[PDB]
């Protein structure tokens, strides 16, 4: 009837890719985060920001290429193309590291626009919105690492660059400087990721091994029409199996599939709380009862004090080349070496 | 950006400087990694780390070893660091090249390019050559 | 088209060679075609390994794996691991290449024109999987060949040229095995050792007299057991324990071939007798001892008493004492104190490394060997740059031991998975429930209350 | 003495009489049912359901 | 220490022999299909 | 390298170990042309 | 009638509370001895010479540790690969000093887990199930045998084996990074994709079932009580969740087949952990990951740094500091 109704009926039309209202936020912003990454890893260097090479023009393969974080002198500037740093020039915008905030900002509005996509399709199909709530897990890892972690730090420079090996140094930068593995929020996150991979490997292998005979063929994939009301696997058998192997087992398909949602997602929320606590440098660095004892008793050694000496090697050896803006000129005689290494 | 001023290396004990043609610096790298680079990788010596390929360490040898003519001298007749006795029996050489099968086929220009690589590499990388793992 | 779609058989295209279980001509043509590929690779790889051979670099620096098996047989090898000729390596790679064109033609004949079942026309070759007299005959015929193939090693090492002994007195050279060891307390001594350190179950055969003397007993067993399974029939206990079907025999092999898969992958890491260090490069244990021996020679020239040289931990910096009492090398190399190598065994005694022989008799070929085995340690990378994991990109070396111990070991786990898949199906195909649970008769419902 | 090359780790003679009386004490249990059966009765199955 | 050692080889080849003579005990026939 | 009567065929021999991989891909090409039936 | 047949009938009975089976004849004695020694060695066990340099590393709770730092320490560098039982130790005090209980726990663990795996087969045979849950459990058995068995073999000592603890795990992972460069190795890459993908398709499948549940309850009671146990009606509209994901990405990327869907959940992690556990195995024999250090150069020949060179300087920090007293010679061959 009205003008709003014609636009509402056009976006929600059955077509190849469902656009909806949320596609106006997703499809422009996701296309430019992805294309900003493919351009930045191919053409744009890191020679002026980090003093590296992170492009395909500079000989890096898929692994050692990245879209890199800007300089520490930029601080937390948004680095707009028209801004006071770039001033409209495209070429000087790329050399300062403007594509990285271009990827991260238009990417953050892609994950907004993709989670709104999951509320919109669920309302048209008419289902409960648990996909949009389980996808809030990965939103809490993007925001609290690519956005909330460099905000608490000195600049955008201490953020993960969007490249394969550039994530890998961020894994190593976070052990030596922060002792991230000791943090109980990672420990509750590893329990959800390795716990979530566990549940789909079991539920994958128990459904597929309690199937009913619905055909004479040896292939069991053929014997399932999608609109049938009979269940395709014996729940009573699978309960009787695991009650004797493992001792305790699900007797509820509604509780089972909810539990496959809770376990992976909670590991992304609990691990997201800790990385917000490392923006503020509130790290779980030391057990002081272990540290006061190892200072007074020069014979008491645990595995825990062995990890601190591994972190002095990370804090001293890479920090010269890690942070060229700070100009660490270490002598050879201050770098902690071991015996004969 | 391999300028001929950068390719110009010292050639004799007096101090004359000649330039290396661009096939000398290319064969000089392939031959060095294939022959010498098993132990002398990046200027350090694996089996005796005191005696390196540093331009400081080549100069302090009792015959001065920085020259191209002095390095090819060492290859055909390797004395020690103080130059009193020969270690041709244990270092690969031309004189003791029946034991080492790796040096039975080397010409004069091939040692001229290997010694070119040992001399021209501290001019390219100033501190990485023989600086150990600190300067990797 | 009948027999070659899912409507006739019940197997999809991806599990398509499972249609060959109950046809015998198509199955025979498949096993002789894959045998045509095993041959064809080995002929074409050696020709590839000959055309890239350079006499300057050693045999292991050039990254070959197949022309070093023939050098252990003794073709074209000189004294001290120096490959001389490389005309006989060309000859072997052609015979294993021409012959695959014949085995290729059997795979394309028997599987595209041969009868589907041999049991109709050819009653000698035709069979059934459920038959137990025929299957032990097929096992028996193909065991007497593995007996005869073991004597070809013994004939070649005693009569036809000899084999390469790295322990040969005077240096490693092609040596006729004159007097092999035929003692079953010694030969089956290996088979019942511990697999752990120091004993090292079957890897630790340390001379060619036990190798060639051992392949005699293999030829004795595989012929008597070949004749045993031709004549006889499986006993009462053997008929009750097995599943006599087609896929069950396949999952019996896949368990045993994985045993051979791990063991050949552990020969290549530790053994320096069947795999000479002159050919395959130094072992994992050997390059750890060659480092400590090199700096032993280095600081002995500085007038340092190396026996009384107190280490930084309080142990021996150079010579210390093993937990069984022997004089060994010190460092992280104290774990590899069982390293028995032809360049360190001149310095042994009853007690271990003889200190009098270290102070006086170190020969310069041992210094040329320990410096060669330090710089060519088996530590590499996938892009084939050597050294430690933090080495810069200048050398191009990964040891051929690390390619064999990481690829046959790689396969030997997946063939253990093949024992798990193919025997889970074959035990359940014998029982009837491999297609799923019957809806009319569920076995769990006719059981006790659950508790 | 750890790294001795002795069969099954049998160091002393007394450990043999342990091994022989372990396999045989259950073997004799096993022969009480599956022993003394007909060793000449076949089947053309994949699996036998003969008797207890 | 040679008294403990005797006790272990009893316990190992007790349960290993129950394993070996378990599957020799007509073990394929113990299925819910028949017998 | 190869003997002197065979140095001519040094390019062809370099391709030859790859050829067993090409039989694995020949099965799928044959399954595509048969229409996966 | 016989005593053995009345014992085989009990040990293979599915009417037991827990199925014992013939693999339980060597699962239960193995894992209860790995357990009962672990609880004692984690709580009360004296310090252990791990580096073989007679510097004993404390690992138990009574010697001033916690849950995080306490760990069953691996055996000595002095022992190395040698089999070290209690009777080959001349006292228990000599056994506990040299890293005794690490070999007693690990060897009774790997036998009990490889018997727990075969036990999952056996009950699937006696219940009429298709058999292959135990093939999915091969993937953590591959990974447990990679860090406790295969990596001590190729490195030649159980001292390089993984410490049974929490802080000992991260001593294991970091030292494995410096010496082998696991992150650049494509098999750790193929299993990070296995568990990121595994936790994706877990929470992606578990959401689309819970989204499309059928009304069987009221708003006061729980959602889960609309499933009665053992019912034969399907508890969710699978056509609904297919039409949702058929619009969320596009139409042809959606499994309408629930059997092929529930197979892909078992394929992706298990293949990802088979491949990963053969990354530790091929890096046990020092076939390390990629090494792109000093790979990008200018025309002058000066080394231009990359991200791998920054990653290298993190590896050089751990390499020069791990086992800071155990080394005497310039190259960590072990
Ligand atoms: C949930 C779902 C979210 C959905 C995703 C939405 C994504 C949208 C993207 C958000 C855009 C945020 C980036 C804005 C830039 C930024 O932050 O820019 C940062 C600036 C602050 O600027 C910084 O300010 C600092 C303070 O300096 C001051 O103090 C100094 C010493 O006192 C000197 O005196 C200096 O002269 C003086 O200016 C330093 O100067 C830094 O160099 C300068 O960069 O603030 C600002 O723009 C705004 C900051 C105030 C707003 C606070 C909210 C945002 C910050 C949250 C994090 C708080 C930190 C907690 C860590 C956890
Ligand atoms: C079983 C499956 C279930 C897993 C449970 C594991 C617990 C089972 C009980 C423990 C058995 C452990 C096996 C020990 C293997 C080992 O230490 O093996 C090492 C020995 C090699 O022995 C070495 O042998 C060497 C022999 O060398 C000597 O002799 C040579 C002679 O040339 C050289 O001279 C050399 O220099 C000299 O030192 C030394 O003696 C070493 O000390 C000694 O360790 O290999 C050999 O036994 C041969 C190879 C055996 C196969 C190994 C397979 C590994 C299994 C991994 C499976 C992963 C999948 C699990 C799925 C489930
Ligand atoms: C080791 C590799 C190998 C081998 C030897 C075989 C062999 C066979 N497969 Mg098979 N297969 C394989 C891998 C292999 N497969 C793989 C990996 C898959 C999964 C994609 C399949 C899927 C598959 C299906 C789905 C089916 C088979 C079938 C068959 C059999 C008959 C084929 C036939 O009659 O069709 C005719 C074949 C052709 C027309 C192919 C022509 C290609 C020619 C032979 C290539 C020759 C090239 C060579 C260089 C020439 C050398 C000549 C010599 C003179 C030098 C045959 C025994 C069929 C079967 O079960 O039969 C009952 C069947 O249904 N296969
Ligand atoms: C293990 C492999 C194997 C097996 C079991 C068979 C079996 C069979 N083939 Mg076949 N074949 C094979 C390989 C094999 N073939 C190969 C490799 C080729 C290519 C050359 C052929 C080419 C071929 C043709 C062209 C024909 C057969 C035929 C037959 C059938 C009758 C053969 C006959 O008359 O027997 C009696 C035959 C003999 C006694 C002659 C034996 C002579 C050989 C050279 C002795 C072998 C020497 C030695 C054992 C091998 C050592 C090498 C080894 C280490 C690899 C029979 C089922 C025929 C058939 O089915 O009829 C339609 C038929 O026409 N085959
Ligand atoms: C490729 C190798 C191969 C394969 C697959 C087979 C396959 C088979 N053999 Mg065979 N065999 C082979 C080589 C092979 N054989 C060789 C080379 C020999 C000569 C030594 C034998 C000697 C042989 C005999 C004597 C018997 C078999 C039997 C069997 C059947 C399975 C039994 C089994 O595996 O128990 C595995 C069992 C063990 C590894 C341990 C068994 C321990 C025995 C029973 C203790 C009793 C002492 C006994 C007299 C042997 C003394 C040695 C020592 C143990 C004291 C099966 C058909 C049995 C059969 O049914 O005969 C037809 C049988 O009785 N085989
Ligand atoms: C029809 C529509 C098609 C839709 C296309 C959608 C766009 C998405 C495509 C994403 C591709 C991202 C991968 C980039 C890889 C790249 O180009 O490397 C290209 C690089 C370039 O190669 C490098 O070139 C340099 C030039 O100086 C140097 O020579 C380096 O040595 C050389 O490696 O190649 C590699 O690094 C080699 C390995 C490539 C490995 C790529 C696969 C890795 C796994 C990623 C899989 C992504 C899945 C995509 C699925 C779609
Ligand atoms: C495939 C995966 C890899 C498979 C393993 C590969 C085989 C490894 C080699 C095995 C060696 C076998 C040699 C005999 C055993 C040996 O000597 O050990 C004997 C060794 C030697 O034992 C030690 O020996 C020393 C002498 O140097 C000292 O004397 C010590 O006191 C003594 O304990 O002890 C052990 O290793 C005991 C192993 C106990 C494991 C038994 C569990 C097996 C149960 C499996 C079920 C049986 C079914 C399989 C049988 C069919
Ligand atoms: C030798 C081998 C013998 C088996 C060994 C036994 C060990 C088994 C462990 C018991 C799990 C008990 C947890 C109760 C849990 C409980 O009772 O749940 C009971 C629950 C049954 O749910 P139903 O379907 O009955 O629920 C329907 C509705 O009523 C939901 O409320 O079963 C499961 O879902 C458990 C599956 C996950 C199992 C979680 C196990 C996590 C591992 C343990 C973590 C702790 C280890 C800490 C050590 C420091
Ligand atoms: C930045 C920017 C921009 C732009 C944007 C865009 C427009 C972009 C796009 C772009 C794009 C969008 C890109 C793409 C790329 C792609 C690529 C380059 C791909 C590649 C691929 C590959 C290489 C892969 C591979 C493979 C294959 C082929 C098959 C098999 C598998 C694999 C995976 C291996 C603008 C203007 C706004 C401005 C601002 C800034
Ligand atoms: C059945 C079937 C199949 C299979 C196939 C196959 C497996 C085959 C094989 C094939 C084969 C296995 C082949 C072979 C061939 C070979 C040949 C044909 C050779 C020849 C040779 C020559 C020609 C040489 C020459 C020379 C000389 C003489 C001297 C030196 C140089 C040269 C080397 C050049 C498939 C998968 C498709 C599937 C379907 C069915
Ligand atoms: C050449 C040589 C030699 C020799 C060799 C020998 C003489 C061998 C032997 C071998 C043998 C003598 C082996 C054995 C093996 C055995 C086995 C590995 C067994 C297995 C068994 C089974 C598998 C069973 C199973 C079962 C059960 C447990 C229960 C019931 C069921 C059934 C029956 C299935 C020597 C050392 C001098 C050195 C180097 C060279
Ligand atoms: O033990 Mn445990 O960590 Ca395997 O690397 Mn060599 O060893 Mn000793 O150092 Mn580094
Ligand atoms: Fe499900």
């Amino acid at each position: 009837r009205g003008l709003f109704d014609l636009v509402d009926d056009w976006l929600k039309k059955d077509r190849f890719v469902f656009v909806g209202w949320s596609g106006l936020l997703l499809f422009p912003t996701a296309y430019l985060a992805a294309g900003g990454w493919m351009t930045g890893t191919t053409f744009v260097t890191s020679w002026y920001t980090h003093g590296l090479a992170s492009s395909y023009l500079e000989g890096c393969n898929f692994l050692t290429a990245a879209v890199s974080t800007p300089a520490n002198s930029v601080g937390h500037s948004l680095l707009l193309l028209w801004g006071p740093e770039a001033q409209g020039d495209f070429t000087r915008w790329c050399q300062i590291g403007g594509l990285w905030t271009f990827v991260a900002l238009h990417g953050a509005f892609g994950l907004i626009g993709f989670c709104l996509r999951q509320f919109e399709i669920a309302r048209l199909v008419g289902i409960r919105p648990y996909n949009a709530i389980a996808f809030s897990g990965p939103i809490a890892v993007f925001v609290s690492v690519f956005l909330l972690y460099p905000l608490g730090q000195a600049s955008w420079f201490f953020a993960p660059s969007f490249g394969v090996a550039a994530i890998f140094r961020f894994l190593l930068f976070l052990q030596g400087f922060h002792n991230w593995t000791l943090n109980p929020f990672h420990m509750m996150g590893v329990a959800g990721i390795l716990g979530g991979a566990l549940l789909c490997a079991i539920h994958g292998a128990t459904v597929e091994n309690t199937l009913f005979e619905d055909g004479d063929a040896a292939n069991t994939f053929r014997a399932f029409t999608p609109t049938q009301s009979e269940e395709t696997y014996s729940m009573v058998t699978a309960n009787r199996f695991w009650s004797q192997i493992f001792g305790v087992a699900f007797s509820n398909k509604r509780w089972l599939h909810f539990f496959m949602l809770f376990v992976p997602v909670t590991g992304l929320w609990t691990s997201s709380i800790g990385i917000v606590g490392l923006a503020l440098n509130l790290r779980a660095y030391d057990f002081v009862s272990q540290e006061l004892r190892a200072a007074e008793d020069p014979e008491f050694e645990t595995f825990y004090t062995k990890n601190h000496l591994l972190d002095e090697g990370i804090r001293a050896w890479m920090a010269a080349q890690d942070q060229p803006h700070e100009n660490f000129v270490f002598p050879e005689e201050v770098l902690p070496r071991g015996n004969a290494l | 950006d391999l300028d001929e001023a950068t390719r110009t290396v010292v050639v004799d004990n007096a101090g004359n400087t000649t330039v290396l043609t661009p096939e000398q610096v290319k064969r000089g790298k392939r031959l060095f990694n294939a022959t010498c680079g098993a132990c002398h990788v990046g200027g350090i010596t694996k089996t005796n780390p005191n005696v390196g390929l540093d331009p400081e360490a080549l100069s302090l040898a009792t015959p001065r070893r920085d020259n191209i003519s002095a390095l090819v001298d060492y290859i055909k007749n390797p004395t020690t660091y103080d130059g009193l006795e020969s270690i041709a029996e244990v270092h690969p050489s031309i004189k003791s090249a029946d034991i080492y099968p790796r040096m039975r086929s080397l010409t004069d220009e091939d040692l001229y390019s290997i010694a070119g690589h040992i001399m021209l590499s501290p001019k390219i990388a100033s501190e990485k050559w023989g600086g150990g793992k600190i300067y990797y | 088209i009948a027999g070659r779609d899912i409507e006739s058989t019940g197997f999809a295209w991806w599990s398509g060679n499972a249609r060959l279980i109950n046809v015998s001509g198509k199955l025979l043509g498949a096993h002789v075609a894959h045998a045509g590929l095993m041959v064809f690779w080995a002929g074409a790889m050696v020709l590839f390994e000959v055309s890239h051979f350079v006499p300057e670099k050693p045999t292991y620096e050039q990254g070959f794996i197949l022309i070093q098996h023939l050098a252990t047989l003794g073709y074209g090898i000189g004294p001290g691991g120096e490959i001389t000729s490389t005309v006989p390596y060309f000859a072997v790679g052609v015979i294993h290449l021409i012959s695959s064109a014949i085995l290729g033609f059997g795979g394309i004949y028997h599987s595209l024109l041969g009868p589907d079942t041999l049991e109709e026309s050819f009653p000698f070759f035709g069979y059934d999987w459920r038959d137990k007299n025929k299957m032990t005959t097929i096992l028996g015929i193909h065991l007497c060949l593995l007996g005869l193939g073991s004597f070809l090693l013994v004939i070649k090492a005693m009569y036809l040229g000899g084999v390469y002994d790295t322990w040969a007195p005077g240096g490693g050279d092609v040596r006729y095995i004159t007097t092999p060891t035929l003692n079953p307390i010694v030969i089956f001594g290996y088979v019942f050792r511990s697999p752990f350190g120091g004993d090292g179950w079957v890897v630790s055969v340390n001379n060619m007299e036990d190798v060639i003397g051992g392949h005699i007993w293999v030829g004795i067993l595989c012929i008597t057991g070949g004749i045993w399974h031709i004549f006889t029939k499986p006993f009462a206990w053997a008929r009750r324990a097995f599943v006599w079907s087609g896929e069950a025999y396949l999952s019996y092999s896949l368990a045993a071939i994985s045993l051979m898969g791990f063991t050949a992958a552990l020969y290549s890491w530790y053994n320096n007798t069947a795999y000479p260090s002159e050919l395959y490069g130094p072992t994992g244990p050997e390059a750890s001892q060659a480092q400590a021996f090199t700096f032993l020679v280095r600081d002995q020239r500085l007038g340092a008493n190396v026996s009384s040289a107190q280490g930084p931990t309080g142990l021996g910096k150079y010579l210390m004492r093993s937990p069984s009492g022997e004089i060994i090398f010190g460092g992280e190399t104290m774990r590899f104190w069982d390293l028995r190598a032809p360049w360190v065994e001149p310095l042994r005694g009853p007690n271990g490394l003889d200190i009098n022989k270290i102070k006086n008799d170190i020969q310069p070929w041992q210094e040329r060997r320990a410096a060669e085995y330090m710089t060519h340690a088996p530590l590499g990378s996938l892009n084939s740059v050597g050294g430690v994991a933090t080495e810069i990109n200048s050398v191009n070396y990964v040891s051929p031991r690390s390619w064999l111990c990481c690829s046959h070991f790689f396969l030997a786990f997946f063939f253990l998975v093949g024992h798990w898949w193919h025997s889970g199906r074959a035990r359940a195909a014998a029982a009837g429930f491999e297609k799923g649970i019957n809806r009319a008769n569920e076995p769990v419902l006719s059981m006790r209350p659950i508790d | 003495t750890e790294g001795t090359n002795e069969w099954f780790g049998v160091d002393d003679l007394r450990l043999l009489a342990v091994l022989f009386l372990g396999h045989w004490a259950i073997l004799s249990l096993w022969l009480g049912s599956y022993g003394d059966s007909n060793e000449d009765e076949d089947f053309f199955g994949e699996i036998d359901y003969s008797a207890r | 220490m040679l008294t403990l050692k005797i006790l272990v080889y009893t316990t190992v080849i007790f349960f290993v022999s129950l394993f070996i003579f378990g599957f020799l005990s007509s073990d394929p026939s113990r299925n819910p299909n028949r017998k | 390298r190869l003997p002197e009567a065979y140095v001519v065929f040094s390019p062809i021999v370099d391709v030859l170990p790859i050829i067993p991989v090409f039989f694995l891909l020949l099965a799928f090409v044959w399954q595509a042309a048969i229409g996966f039936r | 009638v016989s005593l053995w047949e009345r014992f085989c009938a009990w040990i293979t009975s599915t009417e037991n509370r827990l199925y014992i089976g013939w693999f339980g004849c060597l699962m239960f004695p193995t894992l209860l001895t790995a357990t009962s020694c672990f609880i004692i060695a984690f709580i009360a066990a004296p310090p252990v010479d791990i580096d073989g340099i007679r510097e004993p590393v404390a690992g138990s709770l009574l010697y001033g540790n916690n849950i995080i730092s306490g760990a069953v320490v691996p055996s000595s560098n002095a022992i190395g690969m040698h089999f070290y039982p209690i009777w080959e130790a001349a006292s228990i005090d000599e056994w506990l000093y040299n890293g005794g209980p690490y070999q007693l726990i690990v060897l009774h663990f790997l036998l009990g887990v490889s018997a727990y795996m075969g036990r999952e087969w056996e009950l699937s045979y006696r219940l009429g199930m298709r058999p292959w849950i135990f093939v999915a459990f091969s993937a953590p058995v591959a990974a447990a045998s990679a860090v406790f068995l295969v990596y001590p073999i190729g490195q030649g000592s159980f001292s390089d084996g993984m410490p049974l603890g929490i802080s000992g795990t991260f001593n294991f992972m970091l030292v494995f990074q410096a010496e082998h460069n696991i992150l650049m190795h494509p098999f750790h890459m193929a299993g990070v994709a296995g568990v990121f993908g595994g936790s994706l398709f877990s929470a992606m499948h578990g959401s689309l079932v819970t989204s499309s549940l059928i009304r069987e309850t009221t708003e006061n009671e729980s959602t889960n009580y609309g499933y009665k146990f053992g019912q034969e009606e399907e508890t969710y509209n699978i056509v609904a969740a297919h039409g949702y994901f058929g619009r969320l990405i596009f139409q042809y990327a959606s499994f309408n087949n629930s059997r092929a869907l529930h197979f892909f959940l078992a394929l992706w992690p298990v293949v990802g952990i088979w491949i990963t556990s053969m990354g530790i195995s091929t890096m046990a024999f020092n076939l390390n990951g990629f090494n792109f250090n000093q790979s990008v150069v200018d025309s002058q020949g000066r080394v231009i740094n990359t991200w791998a060179d920054i990653l290298n300087r993190a590896n050089l920090g751990i390499e020069v500091m791990h086992e800071r007293n155990a080394h005497n010679f310039p190259l960590d061959l072990a």
